[PDB]
Order: C-alpha cells, then structure tokens, then sequence
C-alpha cells in the first residue's frame, strides 16, 4: 500500500511579463493505483482580485503580478493517503 | 532430422524477377528462458507506480517472439535503393517462415564458473498465432525485430500483453491468455518449422511524391467562368456598401473554383531544431496533441499524415507528429538532439496541410451591417480551423514508409474505421503476419525422492539457437512517367569520408547514418 | 526415433465440434527413482504406530503412475464455463495416452556439487495395468494428479497399495503384486508411448438443478379427489372423538397425495461457519457419521447424495458431508476455516432431503386410546428417521462433480452394488481407464570384479522427463428447455481487482479461488 | 405488508394424566412471507421444577402437573411484525 509520489514539474521558473500565462505539471504523480483527484492551493502570493483553487492537472495561470508565489500540489489515492509537494514560481 | 545434419540451408539472396522482389533474409537467434518459466502480472503496482496516464495491468507471457516488421530486416540499403529510386509502390504478396538449425544448450553454474553444454534431448517449443486470437504486439515497431546487419545475432524479445485496468487493478473483462493453451510444435535440435503466409489484398504503397501543388492544379493561362465577389465597399466613405464580381482567372489563382480541398489536420505544436528559438520554458507534455479516451491522455503520436513544415522551414517539426529513430550507440533516454535522426515530412506538402499550421479559417458571425430593429454593425469575423475533420471531395496522402520503419500493424479488430492505414507508416492489414512465439520447454531438475504437489520451481538453466528466414514476396508497380525534366533520386554521396555509408565502423558496429524515405520519384497529380 | 528428432509434438487445444469437445491436455513430468528400486513393505508399525482404526499393511512400489482423474487437468477454467453455462450432461466417450519426447539424465554428486549429465541409453518402463489386475489406486482424489495450469511440471506420485491387515501384521488373503511381473514397455529417450481407450457406456451426468421442489409438483389450482384425514376430535372435552375427512387441495399442499418421495438420508452432524454458534468442545472425530466394516470406524466421508443446508442457512454445513478442496499455498493440516474452500450443496435441496436435518418422522406405537382389558390411553407418539433406507418409487440426484474434482472411480469388483455412482461425485465405470505406471529401470554403479550373489543394491541416481498427454473425448447433451425467465449462468465478477480469477500471482503460482460447481442450468422435474 | 397470524390449535384441551403428554399445534401460522421464528412462553403454570422455553411449530409437552396452563405462541415474520396469541391447556 504505497502511498502516492507528488513530482510537480518545472520546480522553479523565472518568468518575465507580457507572457504572464505559465503552466506547471502536476501529471507527474506516481502511485500503484489512479489518482483520484489533484489539489492546488497557493500558500503565498502579492495581493490579486483573484485566489488560484483548482482540480486540473495541468495548472493553468494567467495574470500573473510581479513578486513571489509557492504553489502547493496535493494528491489524493484510492486508498486516501495524500502527498503534497510545493512548487516555486518567480516572475520579474 | 537427425544431430548430424543440418536442417536447413542459410539462403539471404534478394532475387529481382522483375515486378516481383522476393526478399529473403536470416539471421541467428538466441533465446534465453524468460521468467524462470512463470506467468508473473505487471502491473505500475509491481514497476514502482506510475502517473494515472501510464497505469496498466498486463502478463508477463514466457514466450519469445520472432518480430520482423520493420523494412530494414528485409531490404539492404542497396535493395531499398534500388526500390525508391524507379518504382511507385510495393506492397508484400506472401511470406515464408523457415525456423530451422535448432541447438538447445544447458548452462552450469559451478564455483562461478560458466561451462556450456548442448542438450541433445531438450526441446524448444514453437507455434504460430494463426488465428489472431492473442493480442497483437507486432506493429508499435517495438525494439526486438530482426538485426539490420545480417551477421548480427539477436535476443529474441519477451512477450507480454496489456489488458484493461482500472487503474492498476484489473476488471471482470480483463482476459488473461495462457499461451500454452495453443497447440504447439516441438523441435529438438534436429527440426525445423516452416509456414507460408499470404497476405491480403493491401493497396499499393505510395511511394511517389506529387510534382503539382493541390492549390495549383488549374490552367495559368484561361480564365474560369466563375466569378469570384471582389469587391464589397466602393470606396473610403460612409454608406457605400456594393457588390462587384469578377472572373477568377490566372491573375488571382487564390479565389480560382478548385474541385478538390487539402486531407484533415490535427494541429501539433511547433518546435524548431536552433534551441535558440524555443520558448524557456517545458512545453514538452503540456502544450501536445493528446487524444485521451477513458480520462487518460496520451500524445497524438504521430497522428494524421500531415506535412512537417512549410516550404523552406527545414529546422522546425512538429512536437508530436514524426517518428524520431535513433541512430546506433544512443543513450535509451535524454539524449541530445544531434543523437536522434529525425523523419522530416515535406513530401507530402502539396496534398496535406502543415501539421503546425491551422487549415485556414471559417467565418463565425453574419456580417449584416445594419440590421432590422436589432442593429450591432457586426463585422465578418473568422475564426481558425485548428482540427478539421474529413469533408466531400478532401484528398491526402498517407505517411511514408522508411527503411527503419513499420511494415504492417493489424487493423483492431472494431465494427468500423476509416482508411486503416497505420499512422506510423506501412500497410493496413485486417490479417496481418501471425506472431511465431517460441519458447524453449522447461526440464526440472531433480525433484525429491517424497513425492511433493507443489510446482516444481527448480529447473536447469539453458536457452536455444538457431536461425530464423523470412522470405517475403513484394509486388511492385513499375513507372511510366512521360517526365523530360530529369527525376530526383536517391544517391550515397561521393565525398572522402572516415566511414562508408551503411557500412561497419572500425570496432564491427553497423551504423546506419540517416532515415530513408520511399517518395522520391515523381508523378502529377 | 532417434535422438536429434522429437516423438512428438505438444497438443493441447480443446476443439469443440459440437455434441463433442475434445480436450486434450498435455504437462512435463519429472519422475524420480523412488524407494532405491525396491518393494519396502509399509505399516503403522514401521510408520511409528497409529489407532486401532488407522492401522494398513501394504507395499511400496518404486513406479511411479500417471493419474489424470480431475476435471481441470483436461478443462480450462474457460472451457468449464461454456461446459456448465450450457449443457445438461456430458461424458466423457474415449481417451488417448501419448507419452512422448523422454529423456534420462544422470546424476552425479562430488563433493556436493550437482553435475546432472543425460543418458542416451537409459530406459524408463512404462506400462498400462489394462486388465485391472493391479489394486486400483486411482479415484480417491489423491493429491499427484495433472497441473491445473499447462505450463507447471509436476512430480510424478509414487505406487503403493493396500491389502488385507489384522492390526499391522497381514494375513493369508494378504496379496502381494509384484509389478514387473506385469509386461512392460522399455523407452529409451526416442520412443513415444501411446494407448487408446474406450469408456464404457456411463450415464449422462446431471449437469442441471431443478426448478421444481419434489414436494411443490402438484398443480396449485385443482383439488385432489383424494380425501385426508384432518380432524380427529370434534373440541376439546371428554369423550369427543370423531373421524372428519377433507379434500386435499391447494390451500393445505402439506398433506397432498404424492407420487414420488425424496432420497435417502444418512444424518451428518451440523456445524456452522460462524464460529461462535458451534458447541465448545471438540467434536471432530466424536459425534460424525461412520460406518465401520471390520470393527473399525471410519467416517461416513462424504456419504450419499444429500443438499447441504436448508434454503436460507447458508453459513451451516454437515461435518463429513461435503468436499473441501484446499486453495493453492495452503498448509498441510490444521489451517484455519479461511484457508480451505468449501463445496456447499444447496443446488439438489428439490430431490434430497438436507444433510442435517432427520427426514421425516414415523410413528412408533397405536393410538388406541381406549382398549378392551388392557387400557393404556397410550397417544400416537412419533420418532424421527435419522437414516432412511432406499423404499418403492424413491428419486434422488448424485452428487455435482467440481473443476477440482474427481471424473471416475472403479466400481469395487463385488457380487453386487446399488447406483455405483462414487460418492465424491464423478462416474461410475466396472472398467475404468487403466493405470498407467512408468518406472526407470535401474543400473547398476560397479560390480566388483570378484562374483558377489546379493542384489546389487548400488545404482547411480537419475531421473526422467518428458511430456504427457491426455486427450479424452466427451459427449454433450445440448439443451432445449422452453424456459422463458433467464437462465442462472456462472460469471466472473466485473470488478476490480488485484489479480484475474483463475489466472497467475505477480510471484506467478495459478490460483484457483473458489471450486466451480456443474448445476448451473435448470431443468423442470 | 399483512403482519403474520398466528393460529394456535387446539385452544382448549382437558387432559388428565398418565397421558400428562400433549402437543398444541402452532404451524398453522397465516403469513405472506415465511414465518422466520417461532416462540413459545407460559405465562402461567403451578411451581413445578422446568419451565416451558422452545423454539419448535409443534410444541411437545411431558410431565404436566395438574394445575392450569396458559401459553403464549410469538410468530415473527420475514418484516418483523410480531402477533402473539395465547392458548389455555387444563390438566384434571
């Protein structure tokens, strides 16, 4: 009964605007059984109008402010063991 | 029959009838004992866990199978010459399949010390999936097939089937296929196997590339007696809408009346060979073609035959649309891009549109200026097309065929399909070449002198040799072009170089430097 | 013939022509010398003593015999599925031995190294008791029969009999059958062995369970013209007696004339599977049914014919009334309840009455409540039937036969028997098919140069291997029932699951989880 | 859903002993379903040394002291719903 492995992919990225619009890989989750769902919450961001609460693989992001951001990407098995892995994001 | 006769003579000739290519080829396999003779599962459960994409549940059969879909087992790179350069199209007629010169051989272990002795009794079991009741395996041009190089011995690969899996966890419909359960044939170091194949009514591959462009099919010097709406605004101003027509002509071939449109697209992403350009970032899985039936995705590879760049656009490809062989002594994973050849596609530009272009544009809104009682001045807006299915009338042309590449895949077995033709290349086949699954037959030990029920687990190491021969008769179709313009060809070129082309490098390794096509003659559309 | 040349080609497909299957089945055999080549005699006395009921006097023979009589070494899982799903009855018709494709080999142990050499001129014996002048030892399901699944090479069972015995010491009737005095057949690692046989005509096998409970058979809308008695006594009082008839109709089906009765009975003590209701003290051996010939008990194991529990009970079973086959990787002896699968009998409930329960009840004294001089005032008392003998018009059902279990047995060749169906299921044949017991002869080491009169009890070790093959003919009888609610199938459950039924472990041991009955069908009485 | 009925026969017997032996029918209990259970309770009964507990359809009596009985049969059905009716047994 392995509990699930949470491998998010790039770790780190320097991103400079007009090209906001970046995407992390969550995909990389290995386990023994499917991965019934993926969990993104990030922990620290600059004051946004918006808050990222997402399901999806395949983070999305798009207007994105200059500072900061650790992304956090939780896992969840059939069995229910979860794994959480952070992600770093930087933009100039 | 018999130890002291050979039960079979090495022919590898490659006879030239004339419209008949009878391509024989042998080469010696040695084939150990897979799985200590068990039927052990796998599962990402047992391979250490996997992304929910790459879950499976499959067996781990025993058996050894002889795979020989690849062109290059068959055609050395002169026949493949002599095939590309005046011919357009092939297809195989029949197959012949001699197993011949078995030599079971037993390995002893002592102090560490390797002593290897032939048994003259053990036999090695062989028999031929003549009814396709097994799953198919040959035709994902999976790295086991017969050595380019005929002196090359090879290691025949194991083989082992997928099922369905929830996950990594099998369900009700999850078959499980006893490969002993077929009827068999024993050959014991004095035997030989033999079937004859004959294959089906497959159409005849194209190997020709099209000297006239889709879009440029008409006359340049008549017009076309279907006007074409030019104008719509007389001139700069306030409400000064009209509607003039004109005769499409060779003045403006663009709008000319064409009776024919461009084969389907399913657009790739564009990488381009000068790392320089590429975006900083990974777009390698995010950012591809994927079709994911069931919830999980999996790349477009290659997807729909589609031109790789257009005209004069070498360095780029498509991300997910072009097989990629890699060339003798590369590493099985991260290599860098001079390591790999890649299979360029601008054959095949005038009938297919640009895999990394967007099959033109559809207009999305009606461009009713000033409408009753509900007025917006709504522009024509157009939209692209970036997947366009099959429409009345579209030609395309099917993907090209290398000398590293497959020859035929077995059309799954489905109440329908459209166009089978394999889109990594090669022939559709509803009955392709059976898999011959070998497998040499266990001998245990010494079992204990008390009787005991269990399975027996002890048995003598040992594995086989022999020869294998594929004799496959291929059908050409001569060509009778009325072309003065000299045709392009495919030549090896003469310039002082520290290894001959296709030839063996100084230790003995065998190396082919580049992808051969099979589209170089011409022939209009 | 010979020894590059194998003597046979392994068959092991299972065609299905219709209203016949053939079932061919073939497996490795690995048979040692047992016994150093000797008759060592075996009794409790030399195997440290037993009971007074478990004393035996017999012979160890040194051969070695195939034994085949289990469904699931001819029937895949696979194939018992299309067997029981439907078909009301089958038999098995012919068979045919081919034992091919030996080979000797030569042990030799120096210094404790194994060197294992093969002799291309040791024989090994083989021979068909076709006469059944030999103690039949087949049909008692002794665990050394065919791999359930092909691939697994088993150890071939030792030979050894039982005859007459007065405690351990035997007597004159004792027999004493020395096998090579039987005419044999010598296989030197090119020779094939192979004897057909025709099975007697056996009945079909009852393949179907009845949709109409033997007391449930009458027409539930039309009365019975046959008058029962009902009341006795007009109200409670003294001195009331009376004599009322009624018509027995369908609003009382308990006292309805009947044609036919259920079949016999022999009690077996109750046990449930819920732990917690069985008694707490040890009931094993004290308390179970024994019939016990010969002043000694042995337990009535599993007996006639008889359903397992009541419709509704399904955790009870009867002590020594059921086949409990062990599932694979089980212990030898004192495993718990989990471990060891159990054959409930719930499926011929209709046509026999339940193991546990006392058939019926019968009354044992006159109800003449006032007599003439000798006044009792003795009321009709009723005792119960534990075991009922087989009556005038009795129908019954034998018992179902399993994948895991036994196909025939000898009938005992005595002056007379009832229904020879062999109690654990199967068919019952006066000439079943015939031993066929295999033996490697000996050869002796070294003689010494001087002469020396004794046995030569110095051989070389070795052993054998080859294959078998049993392809063993059925009969069906097809199915025409006018049934229009669905029948009940045998499936395997759509969910998932570590591993497929009936197919290898990651470690690659075959388990077979539960034991498939053959009483799927129903088939009005 | 008829909740079963249970119909005790005899009602009323007069037995006087060396016959103390009597059995009160209580199969004949009316119900859709099968009758899961029977249950069967004296409520009344001179001191004597047993007293009467039995799960059987027939109830077997022995050893009855003169005195005057009253016993309860309990029917449950497959449901649940339980109908309980007493009989009166007189010894003389």
């Amino acid at each position: 009964n392995r509990p699930p492995i949470a491998i998010v992919s790039p770790q780190f990225q320097e991103i400079s605007l007009p090209t906001t619009s970046t995407v992390i890989d969550g995909s990389q989750s290995t386990d023994d059984d499917k991965i019934v769902q993926y969990h993104w919450e990030e922990l620290k961001g600059p004051l946004r109008e918006e808050k990222i609460s997402e399901d999806t693989a395949i983070l999305k992001l798009s207007k994105l402010v200059p500072g900061n951001y650790t992304f956090s990407l939780t896992v969840v098995d059939s069995d229910g063991a979860t794994n959480s892995t952070t992600a770093n994001l930087t933009v100039n | 029959d018999g130890v002291g006769s050979s039960s079979g003579n090495w022919h590898c000739d490659s006879q030239w009838l004339g419209d008949r290519v009878i391509t024989t080829s042998t080469r010696t396999w040695a084939l150990p004992t897979y799985n200590n003779h068990l039927y052990k599962q796998i599962s990402n459960s047992t391979s250490g866990g996997s992304s929910n994409d790459n879950a499976y549940f499959g067996y781990s059969t025993p058996w050894g199978y002889f795979d020989f879909n690849r062109f290059h087992c068959h055609f050395s790179p002169r026949d493949w010459q002599r095939l590309i350069n005046n011919n357009w199209g092939f297809r195989p007629k029949r197959l012949n399949f001699k197993l011949f010169n078995i030599q079971v051989k037993e390995v002893t272990d002592n102090n560490g010390v390797k002593t290897i002795a032939n048994n003259l009794t053990s036999t090695v079991q062989v028999f031929t999936d003549s009814d396709y009741q097994l799953p198919y395996v040959l035709g994902s041009a999976h790295e086991g097939c017969l050595p380019p190089f005929p002196a090359d011995v090879f290691m025949i690969p194991q083989y082992g089937y997928l099922t369905l899996n929830d996950g990594s966890q099998a369900v009700g419909r999850s078959s499980f296929y006893c490969l002993e359960y077929f009827p068999s044939q024993m050959l014991r170091t004095g035997n030989n196997f033999q079937f004859s194949y004959e294959f089906e009514n497959v159409p005849f591959h194209s190997s020709y590339a099209h000297s006239q462009s889709l879009d440029r099919l008409m006359n340049p010097l008549i017009d076309q007696y279907l006007y074409y709406l030019s104008k719509t605004i007389n001139g700069s101003g306030q409400n000064q809408q009209t509607l003039k027509f004109s005769v499409a002509g060779p003045s403006n071939m663009a709008v000319q009346g064409r009776n024919y449109i461009p084969g389907p697209s399913y657009r790739q992403q564009r990488v381009s060979t000068t790392v320089t350009q590429n975006n900083n970032s990974e777009f390698a899985w995010p950012g591809a073609s994927s079709w994911a039936l069931n919830g999980r995705n999996s790349l477009m590879n290659p997807g729909p035959a589609m031109a790789s760049h257009k005209e004069g656009e070498d360095r780029f490809f498509p991300l997910s649309g072009s097989l990629i062989f890699g060339k003798q002594g590369t590493g099985r994973d991260n290599v860098d891009a001079d390591k790999v050849m890649i299979t360029n596609e601008e054959e095949i530009k005038t009938t297919n549109p640009v895999a990394t272009e967007s099959y033109g544009q559809v207009a999305t809104n009606h461009q009713s200026d000033g409408t009753l009682a509900v007025p917006f001045k709504a522009q024509a807006q157009t939209g692209w097309v970036q997947n366009q299915g099959i429409l009345p009338g579209m030609v395309w042309q099917d993907r090209d065929v290398y000398l590293q590449g497959p020859i035929w895949a077995k059309i799954p077995h489905t109440d329908g399909n459209f166009h089978p033709s394999p889109l990594m290349g090669g022939f559709g086949m509803k009955h392709p070449p059976p898999q011959i699954l070998i497998k040499n037959t266990p001998v245990p030990a010494d079992p204990p002198t008390a009787f005991n029920k269990d399975k027996l687990n002890s048995f003598i190491t040992q594995y086989s040799t022999g020869q294998v021969s594929v004799e496959i008769e291929w059908e050409l179709q001569k060509e009778n072009s009325k072309r003065w313009n000299p045709e392009i060809q495919y030549t090896s070129n003469y310039y002082k170089s520290n290894n001959v082309e296709f030839a063996v490098n100084t230790e003995g390794v065998y190396s082919e430097p580049r992808p051969i096509g099979t589209r170089y003659l011409t022939r209009n559309l």
